[PDB]
């Protein structure tokens, strides 16, 4: 269940 | 129509193109397929230098001809395919990489490109798979490998790690030292072990990207504003974030444009993503002196001057190199003053980046030269969060006493007060102090409540939620966008978490975890015996993985507990089941710090050398206990046990994160803003006064 938006790469 | 003539011209700007020479290489290519306009190769190679000076419309239009001339091309499909990836249609870039394969299921590059969409799309597993076929297809093949091993990275898949990070390095020196623009990509540079020097590089490259890209819009260098005469004495400052809305970047900072001194300053934020409705969209428009929305201006150019045009006298870039981000702008140099700052843990690397705005913690002077910025220290961290007033009802809690812990059964809200006077017997320990419901029939209602998995009860009138189905009862609550409304139940049960043992947690991401980390981890827990960790499947595939290498340091699988995934306000909340939170030292948790400070939780650390492995440390000490921080490995698992076995400590330590949460400076946003304030000024006064970019260490 559920999915939280975080910091990432970019490519 | 001559061939020969137009081979030869090809042959030239390919050269020219070696010796970085864009513009001529351009030049020449053009030329060729004047001579020869049915030549396949000329086509593809323009098509991928337009595609590199970004412009990706044409260079599109040049693949199709290449393929159309020469429809065994696979090569050009492949490219295309990228184009159209970073043109947003991840749909024709699926379709073009997949034709290339099939073409040709030999070329190693498709492969690798195809694996790249899935790895941008979460897919990890399918992501590997590709990779690992690229690489058997062409063994020696760097973006492949590195980008593999960031996957792996991920679900903490640790084969032949040692061995992979010698690798990792030996790549990059040899694509730095050759000139070529390394395989690692900026933001993972911060997990492997490479020279401060091999990180900065590394910014370096891709801040090049930028230039080229911005370079063959051809414009003239800004005009930059020299007093504060146009915009009435106030500083006019720019904020620049793909984050205005729900992501992490608000969720710390939200409050802060708001609470910057109009009569001194003037707010502008630059959007680069569309309204995602959530709050966090808009409060920030509500409060910023402007707000503007550049995802409407796809055009740099445009972009820039509308920034130009405002009047910017210092400009932040809250994204370095992460996903939204157009650093395009900042190349552009359209303001006087640019900083990186809170979104991004590491340098820049590049010129046009002029300070990063940290702290003395973080980034003493001692490893200044990871950075190609200045640093501007902020006074205590550079840290901040929301949690204040996105949570104040975690300000206070009671619990349940069922035989006394402050982390087993636990109860907030904001009528909590209220609720607790309509009670009998409220026991209240010192410390403000601990409210303490003994067991009563209402004890018992609640924690029967939890126990039947229902959604909520009634108590004297007051809702008494469970807060496992926050989304249930209000959606905007568990997201963090509203300050819940009812009191809410938190219990160890709930995650499958032993009433009677120390719950160790950490909350972030698992590619935040290393081998050695993990050994860190095992001997605390074998020295503390009644206790366990617990994880997040985050990603869930690597939860077998972390299981398995338990094993084999020899923890029985009951001694790692996983929780899912929750809604922010969920995940916040549930921190406060925790006693002590062992932070991840090679990158600690940055915003998950924050989240598991709020709840009162201590947090174990131990400050490395990059930036983005020195901010829980800085997080502490602005807190104020400093007897969180270890040197090295040994005094980390030292701290852990004490905390683990001496019971009396851990006690006052937990009772003194709780109290310093609100006394210290770390969650005041206010304060914070009346810094970053000075801060600014500071920057401002030396180059109004005619100075160049120099450290601010006030
Ligand atoms: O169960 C969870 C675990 C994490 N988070 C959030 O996910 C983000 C974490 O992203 P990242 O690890 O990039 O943050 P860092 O700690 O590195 O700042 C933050 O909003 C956390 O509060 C969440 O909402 N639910
Ligand atoms: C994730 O995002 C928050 C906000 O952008 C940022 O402060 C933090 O440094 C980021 N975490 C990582 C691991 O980059």
């Amino acid at each position: 269940p559920v999915s939280v938006p975080y910091s990432s790469a970019q490519s | 129509s001559c061939p020969t003539h137009a081979d030869s011209l090809n042959n030239l700007a390919n050269i020219k193109r070696e010796q970085g020479n864009i513009e001529e290489a351009v030049r020449l290519y053009r030329k060729a397929l004047e001579v020869f306009p049915e030549f396949a190769a000329a086509h593809s190679n323009l098509a991928s230098v337009l595609q590199q000076q970004g412009k990706l419309q044409e260079a599109l239009m040049h693949y199709k001809e290449a393929i159309r001339i020469s429809p065994t091309f696979a090569d050009a499909y492949s490219n295309m395919g990228n184009t159209l990836k970073e043109m947003q249609d991840v749909q024709g870039a699926l379709q073009c990489y997949t034709r290339a394969i099939q073409i040709n299921p030999a070329f190693a590059d498709a492969h690798s490109n195809l694996a790249s969409i899935h790895k941008d799309s979460g897919n990890i597993p399918e992501a590997i798979a590709s990779y690992r076929t690229a690489l058997k297809l062409k063994p020696d093949f760097p973006d492949a490998y590195c980008n593999l091993a960031h996957c792996l990275q991920i679900v903490c898949d640790w084969t032949d790690y040692d061995e992979r990070m010698k690798k990792l390095v030996s790549i990059v020196a040899d694509q730095l030292e050759k000139n070529r623009l390394p395989s690692v990509h900026p933001h993972h540079s911060m997990l492997y072990p490479l020279s401060h020097g091999f990180r900065k590089a590394i910014a370096e490259r891709h801040g090049n990207l930028c230039l080229d890209k911005i370079n063959v819009l051809h414009k003239p260098p800004y005009e930059h504003p020299k007093d504060l005469k146009l915009s009435d004495g106030r500083l006019r400052v720019g904020y620049v974030s793909s984050d205005f809305g729900n992501h992490p970047t608000s969720h710390l900072m939200q409050s802060i444009p708001g609470m910057h001194n109009p009569d001194k300053f003037e707010v502008f934020c630059y959007a680069l993503s569309p309204d995602d409705g959530t709050n966090f969209r808009v409060k920030v428009m509500a409060e910023a002196n402007h707000f503007i929305d550049l995802s409407q201006i796809p055009c740099n150019g445009k972009a820039a001057d509308r920034i130009h045009q405002d009047g910017i006298h210092i400009l932040v870039n809250m994204n370095g190199y992460t996903k939204g981000a157009r650093n395009e702008l900042f190349a552009l140099r359209p303001a006087p003053i640019q900083a990186m700052w809170l979104g991004y843990p590491g340098t820049s690397g590049a010129l046009f980046m002029d300070y990063i705005i940290t702290d003395q913690e973080t980034s003493p002077a001692e490893v200044a030269e990871q950075y190609s910025e200045k640093l501007a220290y902020m006074p205590h961290t550079f840290f901040i969060g929301d949690h204040a007033n996105m949570f104040p009802h975690l300000k206070k809690k009671a619990v349940i006493d069922f035989k006394i812990y402050d982390n087993r059964i636990v109860l907030n809200g904001i009528d909590l007060k209220a609720f607790l006077d309509s009670l009998p017997d409220v026991k209240i320990v010192k410390m403000l102090n601990m409210p303490v419901i003994p067991m009563n029939t209402i004890a018992e209602a609640v924690i029967e409540m939890i126990n039947r998995g229902q959604i909520q009860i009634t108590i004297n009138g007051f809702s008494i939620s469970n807060g496992l189905a926050t989304t249930q009862i209000n959606n905007k609550a568990a997201t963090g966008e509203e300050v819940p409304r009812t009191i809410i139940v938190t219990t160890r049960s709930q995650y499958g978490l032993p009433e009677d043992a120390i719950v160790y947690c950490n909350f972030n991401q698992l590619y935040k975890i290393d081998p050695s980390t993990l050994q860190m981890w095992a001997n605390i827990l074998k020295r503390v015996p009644n206790s366990v960790l617990w994880l997040l499947r985050f990603p869930a595939v690597g939860e077998p993985n972390i299981q398995q290498y338990a094993q084999n340091m020899g923890l029985p699988q009951n001694r790692i507990i996983f929780s899912p995934v929750a809604p922010k306000e969920e995940h916040v909340r549930r921190g406060q089941l925790a006693d002590v939170c062992l932070d991840t030292p090679l990158c600690n948790g940055h915003t998950t710090g924050m989240d598991v400070l709020w709840a009162g939780t201590p947090m174990v650390t131990m400050p490395g050398e990059t930036l983005a492995s020195r901010v829980a440390a800085s997080q502490l000490t602005c807190l104020g206990c400093l007897e969180l921080i270890a040197k090295n490995r040994q005094e980390y698992e030292d701290i852990a046990v004490k905390l683990g076995t001496d019971l009396e400590y851990l006690k006052k330590v937990r009772g003194k994160v709780w109290k310093q949460r609100i006394s210290s400076p770390l969650f005041n946003t206010k304060q914070y803003t009346m810094e970053l304030e000075r801060l600014y000024l500071q920057m401002w006064e030396h180059y109004a006064a005619g100075n160049k970019p120099d450290h601010m260490i006030k």
